[PDB]
């Protein structure tokens, strides 16, 4: 199996086939075109595991953080979104508030970052 | 009770957008010593295994007559033909004026031998020299009516470019590849009419092998189809967005020519030289190209029958090309170097009125379809931006056991109370072959990162 | 914040604005120079992370070392250092002084990576 | 130690020095030309640092992990290994085993992986 | 009057000016005069900030 | 028209698309455009600025 083999499956069946998808990442007239395409895929997987890099969530699948989950997201229970949507859709209505998102989340990796720094020069 | 947000790396998302695009060739043309006017060193080699996965129960829309690979192809192909003609013979001395009578003792009717001047080594000295030329190449330029004088066709408009005498026009399949980080989206639907839903995507980096061939109507070597003859169109209203028929099955055609000598090598300055045709030994025949009489009358029948959905209470007919240069109206090929211009009058002379009429004889075989037709030498290909190309000729006989896999045609303007509307063929823009060819693929990006609630949290 | 949105301020003040600043480390005549100019910010952004890696400090804003500061490098305080001066000035006076210490945070590196070493294969 | 230092040294000095042959990895037509060799020293980098993070060994210079070395790859001792060799001939005896060994560290890595998913969710 | 076209060489073409219709004027660029005096003049207060 | 005094005429003689044939034209540059080849006194063997 390989890229994207529960696109159309619910959303709690996905959590357990994503060892299998972030996998090829790197693997005249026409050479000009390979060196954009090739330089594109760099910055592509740069960015992905810079991004993932801020918020303390580096080398890892799943992560789990410290920020509290504000309703005026999406206003919808944890079962019918776990069992009933797939993912398109899901991040159709969460693309208009992902930067928000990701604000928040830098900011608690910060906040717990410096809390840390604090708890080990009290030693 | 709580909710905090989770990241998720692989979530399954799309979004729609264009990028560069590779080519993928194969081994077997990285072996050859000789250049084509494509690239065989250039492309990455492929793996021989392609890698084609299902999707579960997706739906996906999908679009061709508004998509990016199809211009990405042609601009692809317009800088390959502007760019293998660069270290070429510019053939700019040729514009002298012609002295021409008739081809020797016994006119052939179809080439005129043009005599003229030319530039020694020496920058003072002229020495006289011969050829042959073709009738589409040669224009009287007058002021009455002096008939032996004449001009070459191509010292009016620009250019004068040679082709190189050691590449091949040979259409070799090459594969188009996103880079990483992005995806293919595939509709194997049979029964798919060019726009709207799909239900059985597949998700592809590298697409099959698709042959760039150059015809103006009537569709040369290509994917068939899957289960019938499909019509594609934009609309099926208005009678100017060309129809595109994609058969089932396929017709064979032949095409063949008689003799020529050789190539007569001709020097015009200090290492440039060109190869007009020279003497031509034998008799003369005229090149033709030749059909199978009932496996082209039972595919026109074909698509009688399946194109009749769309129009459910008419008649349709067929007759010849609206007119125009004969550039346009006329099926224009290449074999073996040699550019073939052909009438099609003979193939597109009938009608269906919804009677189906079978055939059963098996040696009623030998009745064939010709068509006699010509072949110019000045290529002015692409409507401009060509970079007129003067292909030189090929000393012994060609044949071209091609196959035919499509058809181009368009709806004449309809009258108040018809029940005939009429199917001419036409050419146009080279957009609608690779349109026919790429109408299955949708280029997509994947978005890898997700955030979702869950009751989990981190340990603080 | 933005990009610069506190360089004047002090140690305190502009040590919580780390992650909106590290963020944008990576976000034909005309058609070469926009090429040159990914494939620079590309190399800056991994030289960087190259850095960071050798020192054992992959993914980590704030990094607590091991290495004894000496005293000839400051002769100061450190309340009038994290109060009074912004990261410029304090940037001016250490800028003779840096490759002792990258040389010191390697060898402190290594060193703690072979006594790790040597503890795990104890057991 | 200077860039190749301890090439023909033994082992001993080989594990001293790895902190400084990492440094080097980074540091018209000829412009094409430039970009190129450019795109695959950043490329060839970019793959080892990847899978460097395959099997979980990132950012780390001397990483430990629990795959059973099989005998019948060196069938050599331990102190032989390490205080009778330079790295040279040991690559020339290793290089026809390698991989296997990659392939058992990724699956040693999945297997720590599945371990770590289905032990964040058990408590 | 207009882009007169020549002919040149295997498909090059050299514009020039052909006839002219009407009269022959001189070509002239217009000023306004008293916001050129006060704009010079202002350049002149400002100037001597430096010269004393 | 006998009284343009900032443009002259210069008629010449030009190469058409046929590389053998010339033929007659004419034009109407600037006088800046234009130097005198003084090979004699005549006032009518002028010529390009550009051409050396
Ligand atoms: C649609 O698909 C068909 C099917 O492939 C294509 O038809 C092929 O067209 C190519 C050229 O476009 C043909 O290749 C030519 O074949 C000639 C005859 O080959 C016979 O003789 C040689 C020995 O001389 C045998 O080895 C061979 O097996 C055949 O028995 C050759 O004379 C040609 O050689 C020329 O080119 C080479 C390369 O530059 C030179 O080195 C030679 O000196 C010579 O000048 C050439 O190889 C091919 O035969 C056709 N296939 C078939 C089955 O006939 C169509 O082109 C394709 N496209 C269109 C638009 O129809
Ligand atoms: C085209 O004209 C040329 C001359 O203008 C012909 O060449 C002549 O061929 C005869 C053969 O009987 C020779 O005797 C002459 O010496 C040739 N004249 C030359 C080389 O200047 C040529 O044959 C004509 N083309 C054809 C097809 O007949
Ligand atoms: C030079 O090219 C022009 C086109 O740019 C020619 O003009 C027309 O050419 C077609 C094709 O032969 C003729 O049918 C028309 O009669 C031509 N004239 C017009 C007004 O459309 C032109 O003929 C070419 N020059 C020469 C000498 O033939
Ligand atoms: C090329 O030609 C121009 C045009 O005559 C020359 O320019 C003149 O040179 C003479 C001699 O030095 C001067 O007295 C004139 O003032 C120049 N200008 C004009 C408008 O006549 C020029 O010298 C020539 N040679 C070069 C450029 O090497
Ligand atoms: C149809 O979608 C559902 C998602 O709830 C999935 O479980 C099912 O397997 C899909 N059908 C097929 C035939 O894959
Ligand atoms: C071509 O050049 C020859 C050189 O001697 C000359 O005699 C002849 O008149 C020219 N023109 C034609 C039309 O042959
Ligand atoms: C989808 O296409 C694949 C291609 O092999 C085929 O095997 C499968 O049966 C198709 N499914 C449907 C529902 O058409
Ligand atoms: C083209 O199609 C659209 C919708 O498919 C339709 O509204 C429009 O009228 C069509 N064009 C013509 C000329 O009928
Ligand atoms: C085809 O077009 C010609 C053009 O005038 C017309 O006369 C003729 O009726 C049309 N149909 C057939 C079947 O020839
Ligand atoms: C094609 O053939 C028909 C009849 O054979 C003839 O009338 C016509 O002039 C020919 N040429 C073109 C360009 O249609
Ligand atoms: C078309 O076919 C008919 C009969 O098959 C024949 O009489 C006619 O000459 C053909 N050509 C045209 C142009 O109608
Ligand atoms: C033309 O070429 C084909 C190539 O297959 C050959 O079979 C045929 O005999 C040739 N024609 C003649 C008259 O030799
Ligand atoms: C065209 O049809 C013939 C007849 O089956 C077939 O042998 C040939 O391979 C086809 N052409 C191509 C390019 O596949
Ligand atoms: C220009 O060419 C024409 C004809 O070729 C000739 O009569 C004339 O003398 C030439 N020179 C000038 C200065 O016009």
């Amino acid at each position: 199996l390989g890229f994207l083999g529960a696109a159309g499956s619910t959303m709690g069946a996905a959590s357990m086939t994503l060892t299998v998808q972030a996998r090829n990442l790197l693997s005249t007239v026409w050479g000009i075109k390979q060196l954009q395409a090739r330089v594109l895929a760099v910055e592509r997987y740069l960015r992905d595991q810079q991004l993932l890099g801020i918020w303390g969530c580096s080398g890892k699948l799943i992560c789990c953080t410290n920020v509290p989950w504000n309703s005026s997201w999406s206003n919808r229970n944890l079962s019918e979104i776990w069992d009933n949507m797939t993912w398109l859709q899901w991040d159709k209505e969460i693309s208009n508030y992902t930067q928000i998102i990701y604000g928040l989340l830098e900011e608690s990796q910060n906040q717990q970052e410096k809390n840390e720094q604090d708890l080990l020069a009290l030693d | 009770e709580n909710l905090w947000v989770t990241v998720y790396y692989g979530v399954p998302v799309w979004k729609e957008a264009k990028t560069t695009l590779f080519c993928a060739s194969d081994a077997r043309a990285y072996e050859k010593e000789v250049h084509n006017v494509w690239a065989t060193h250039a492309c990455v080699p492929t793996d021989p295994s392609p890698q084609e996965l299902v999707l579960g129960n997706v739906t996906e829309n999908f679009n061709m007559w508004k998509n990016d690979m199809v211009d990405q192809m042609h601009e692809d192909i317009i800088s390959l033909w502007d760019q293998s003609l660069k270290p070429c013979v510019k053939l700019t001395p040729l514009c002298v004026t012609l002295i021409c009578s008739d081809a020797g003792s016994g006119g052939v009717e179809e080439m005129k031998n043009c005599s003229f001047n030319t530039t020694t080594e020496i920058r003072d000295k002229e020495k006289k020299e011969y050829a042959l030329f073709y009738k589409p190449d040669i224009v009287p330029l007058s002021e009455t009516n002096n008939t032996s004088e004449y001009r070459l066709i191509n010292c009016n408009t620009s250019a004068c470019t040679q082709a190189c005498p050691k590449v091949t026009f040979e259409p070799i399949p090459i594969h188009y590849c996103a880079p990483a980080g992005y995806a293919i989206l595939k509709c194997n639907d049979e029964t798919f009419n060019g726009t709207g839903p799909c239900s059985n995507v597949s998700t592809v980096q590298c697409t099959h092998g698709i042959r760039p061939v150059v015809s103006t109507q009537l569709l040369l070597n290509g994917s068939l189809a899957e289960k019938e003859i499909v019509i594609r169109s934009e609309n099926l209203t208005n009678n100017a967005k060309i129809i595109i028929v994609h058969l089932h099955t396929p017709v064979e055609i032949v095409c063949t020519r008689p003799n020529n000598n050789t190539r007569k090598s001709v020097r015009i300055g200090p290492g440039q030289t060109f190869y007009a045709t020279g003497d031509i030994i034998g008799d003369i025949k005229q090149a033709h190209c030749n059909i199978s009489e009932e496996k082209w009358n039972d595919t026109l029948q074909k698509v009688g029958i399946e194109l009749q959905k769309h129009f459910p209470n008419k008649t349709i007919k067929y007759n010849q090309s609206a007119g125009g240069d004969m550039e346009i109206t006329t099926h224009s090929f290449n074999c073996g170097g040699e550019f073939f211009y052909c009438n099609t009058s003979n193939l597109f002379n009938g009608t269906y009125n919804g009677t189906y009429i079978s055939t059963n004889s098996s040696a009623n075989s030998t009745s064939t379809i010709t068509l006699q037709c010509r072949i110019k030498q000045i290529i002015n290909m692409w409507q401009g931006v060509g970079r007129c190309m003067y292909a030189p000729p090929i000393a012994g006989n060609i044949t071209c056991r091609s196959n035919i896999t499509g058809l181009l045609l368009t709806r004449d303007g309809g009258t108040n109370s018809n029940e005939t509307e009429t199917f001419r063929p036409a050419g146009g823009d080279m957009r609608d072959n690779w349109r026919s060819e790429l109408y299955k693929y949708k280029v997509v990006k994947i978005e890898p990162l997700g955030v979702a609630p869950t009751r989990c949290k981190r340990r603080v």
